[PDB]
RNA sequence: GCACGGAGGCGAAGAACCAUGGAUUUCCGAAUGAGAAUCUCUAACAAUUGCUUCGCGCAAUGAGGAACCCCGAGAACUGAAACAUCUCAGUAUCGGGAGGAACAGAAAACGCAAUGUGAUGUCGUUAGUAACCGCGAGUGAACGCGAUACAGCCCAAACC
RNA sequence: AUACAGGGUGACAACCCCGUACUCGAGACCAGUACGACGUGCGGUAGUGCCAGAGUAGCGGGGGUUGGAUAUCCCUCGCGA
RNA sequence: GCUUUACUGCAGGCUGUCGCUGAG
């Protein structure tokens, strides 16, 4: 039979439609009123989180964050340059609101690891992520088999080097076959043109 | 007054001091920031890549 | 509070969470909004428990709607520790369901017929 | 000027970098202060 | 550690010091308050302090000036030295 | 030299600190000669009060005091 | 000690010297009680976090490093015999950060179309081919193949 | 001479000295790896629409990037199984 | 370097539209 989980999904999947469509337009009052950075006890979306490997433990913290939308805020040259480079309004960033959400939420926390994250909705103005960390020095971490290889000493500051859930996709590493000439291994070592 | 001779005169302030961090005489004591390592600005050693050439 | 669309008197409640406990001992519970929504669905629920605060809401959200169109009766608790402790539970407990009570099945009853009355 | 404890002491650590190599140092190598600096042709840091 | 004193601090105005004013000059660490300096000469040559004057000599170190109770004689403690 | 590690060793915490407060005497009774321009010096010794100081202070730690 | 002077000393109680391990290891410094051009003022994990006996009690981070590695920001001279798209080039340079290596990785792949191949890097080749381009100047892969080395697993859920 | 590599030594040294060949020993890396062992239990048949990751897959507006041309990879705004 | 009704672009201002965005 469906699992209780199965609902929260269900719901989430027109976040504007029903119940969680009045949810919303409740919390995000609330969340506005909220910092940048806001730990939170409990998951909002429980089925997602606990599908990204959340789970209710000593060590496992998730969070709230809060970045602007749109493109790029971007200065205008302040040199010489060809039309082409004069541009300021059409140029967006390569790095994705989710995957600079799961930054601003590992910065917040120096000695926690991203684990993954979620969307949790936006407004006209900002996104919301929640975002997924775990303490990888906590025993009950060090001692769970499906966590403790975030332990691990090649693993540290995970979000900055790119190897996060996001990152990978956000990296154009999600297909094996065509299309990833230039994206496998790694950008870099591709000349840094995907 | 010429911008020479006679404008030398009247530098006796001083700036740059020895630093407390790196022990070069850089440490700008009105900005209390030193113009080597950085002391007073960043945490991390001020180090540039341009300070050798590029292949190098 | 967006899933709950009735309120339920402070005394009526002490009898569902009394018949509650009694269910534990005598019948058969339920405790957790996994296997409480299990017992909707399989039928094997005859009253279930929703805690009022919950959070976030999503976790039982589905509950009412749910048992509604399984025919199957639920009563609202304010506080999630209380449902928790009469589950038998030294943690609290979101939703609970008293999966054929024991003891109790008159009261019971009675309380599902009390909240139909509620509206 | 006003010096300070420690500007004092560096000045006086450089008054005496400022002596000359000592004449047994000659004998024992068989055979220059090149840091040897005047008051008013050099100038100190700080 | 670092002892408070280092040595007497013996020339000819140190000598005027000692056989007229009753006064025993020494190098000491920088560190030294005047408190220091005190209690350090008091225990080591076994006498009374009455006055701690220093100077943060252009050598690097810290000079002291300390004057006995004329119930001492300084020319006679550093004698024996 | 005139001073051993093992004579060192089988000494009481006690006779240590008494001996140590002795060199420290002898030393700095010889940087005082020496302070005065002193020529009745033996400069194998100034070291040896050094080193001797040092062993002492290096046994005390070992055995703990 | 380099360092061949003078004086004096240490070594058969086995010194010098060499290896491993231990002791000491001022002040400033990420510099962390606070301030300061290396000093000063009156108990200190400052700041940000995790756990928490909710007490800094137990821990984490911070800075460095020859280049190498990953993620972001990103020129212009120059070439096109001018120059705008294009080129130089994702180069220089900037921001954030890992390790002794990084990164990648067990197919919602490939598509010599097959009764076929079988994680990933890298090397050789495929090929200056396919593809792009004021179709100008220029730019430019992949599958496969021959090699190197080989390794395959863990959750979420259902049911408890 | 299993030693005629190289160096030093008052000038051109196999045999003056260091060393060199031979044999032997130690530390480091390989690696907490390979091997071995302990526990766990693999797999197959029939029935069963019980489970299997959503602002995703997909479409559209605008950019960037690419050899990727309709057929690269990515960002952003809107829509959306 | 400067200028302009030189060529091509860029900020910025004005304006329509979409999202934030809801009831009769
Ligand atoms: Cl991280
Ligand atoms: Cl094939
Ligand atoms: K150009
Ligand atoms: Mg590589
Ligand atoms: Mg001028
Ligand atoms: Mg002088
Ligand atoms: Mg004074
Ligand atoms: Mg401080
Ligand atoms: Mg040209
Ligand atoms: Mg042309
Ligand atoms: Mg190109
Ligand atoms: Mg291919
Ligand atoms: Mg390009
Ligand atoms: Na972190
Ligand atoms: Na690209
Ligand atoms: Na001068
Ligand atoms: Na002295
Ligand atoms: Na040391
Ligand atoms: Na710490
Ligand atoms: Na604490
Ligand atoms: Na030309
Ligand atoms: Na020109
Ligand atoms: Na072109
Ligand atoms: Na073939
Ligand atoms: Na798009
Ligand atoms: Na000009």
């Amino acid at each position: 039979a469906r699992s209780a989980y199965s609902y929260i999904r269900e719901a989430w999947k027109r976040p504007k439609e029903g119940q969680i469509a009045e949810l919303m337009w409740h919390r995000m009052q609330e969340w506005r009123n909220e910092p940048a950075v806001v730990r939170i006890e409990r998951p909002t979306r429980l089925d997602r989180a606990r599908s990204l490997g959340y789970k209710a433990k000593q060590g496992i913290i998730v969070v709230r964050v809060a970045i602007r939308k749109g493109s790029s805020r971007r200065t205008r040259f302040n040199k010489g340059r060809r039309s082409k480079r004069m541009m300021v309004n059409r140029i967006t960033r390569k790095k994705n609101i989710q995957r600079i959400a799961e930054e601003r939420a590992n910065r917040k926390f120096p000695n926690l690891r991203v684990l993954n994250s979620y969307s949790v909705g936006e407004d006209g103005r900002h996104k919301w992520h929640e975002v997924i960390l775990i303490d990888p020095d906590h025993p009950a971490i060090k001692s769970d088999d499906q966590l403790s290889w975030i332990s691990r000493t090649r693993h540290r500051l995970r979000t900055f080097r790119g190897l996060t859930s996001a990152g990978r996709r956000c990296r154009g590493l999600r297909g094996q076959g065509k299309g990833s000439e230039k994206v496998r291994p790694s950008l870099r070592v591709n000349g840094a043109k995907a | 007054t010429g911008a020479g001779t006679p404008s030398q005169g009247k530098k006796n302030t001083t700036t740059h001091t020895k630093c407390r961090r790196c022990g070069e005489k850089s440490y700008h004591t009105k900005k209390k920031v030193c113009s080597s390592c950085g002391f007073g600005k960043s945490a991390k050693r001020r180090d540039y890549e341009w300070q050798s050439k590029a292949g190098e | 509070p967006v899933y709950v669309d009735f309120d339920v008197p402070a005394d009526l409640e002490d009898d569902a969470l009394e018949a509650l406990e009694v269910a534990r001992d005598t019948g058969a519970v339920k405790k957790g909004t996994n296997e409480t929504t299990k017992s909707i669905e399989r039928g094997s629920a005859e009253l279930v428990f929703v805690a009022e605060d919950v959070q976030p809401e999503e976790i039982v959200m589905h509950i009412p709607e749910l048992a509604d169109e399984k025919g199957v009766p639920f009563i609202f608790v304010e506080q999630q520790d209380d449902l928790g402790h009469a589950a038998g539970l030294e943690v609290g407990s979101a939703a609970a369901a008293v999966t054929d009570a024991g003891a109790a099945a008159t009261v019971l009853e009675e309380i599902a017929d009390k909240v139909e009355e509620l509206r | 000027g006003k010096k300070s404890k420690a500007t004092k002491k560096r000045l006086a650590k450089l008054d005496n970098q400022n002596s000359r190599v000592p004449a047994w140092v000659m004998l024992k190598t068989d055979e220059r202060n090149h840091k040897r600096r005047h008051w008013r042709r050099n100038d100190t840091d700080e | 550690s670092w002892d408070v004193i280092k040595h007497p601090h013996v020339t000819e105005k140190a000598m005027n010091d000692m056989d007229f004013q009753n006064k025993l000059q020494f190098a000491v660490d920088d560190r030294a308050s005047k408190g220091e300096v005190a209690d350090a000469v008091e225990e080591q040559y076994d006498v009374t302090v009455e006055q701690v004057n220093t100077q943060n000599t252009m050598d690097g170190e810290k000079k002291a000036v300390v004057r006995l109770s004329e119930d001492d004689d300084a020319q006679e403690v550093a004698s024996r030295i | 030299t005139v001073l051993h590690v093992q004579e060192i060793r089988d000494m009481t915490p006690a006779e240590r600190e008494a001996e140590l407060d002795d060199l420290k005497t002898e030393l700095l009774n010889a940087r005082a000669v020496q302070a005065a321009g002193g020529a009745p010096e033996n400069p194998g010794r100034i070291k040896e009060l050094r080193k001797a100081i040092a062993r002492i202070k290096t046994i005390q730690g070992e055995e703990g005091d």
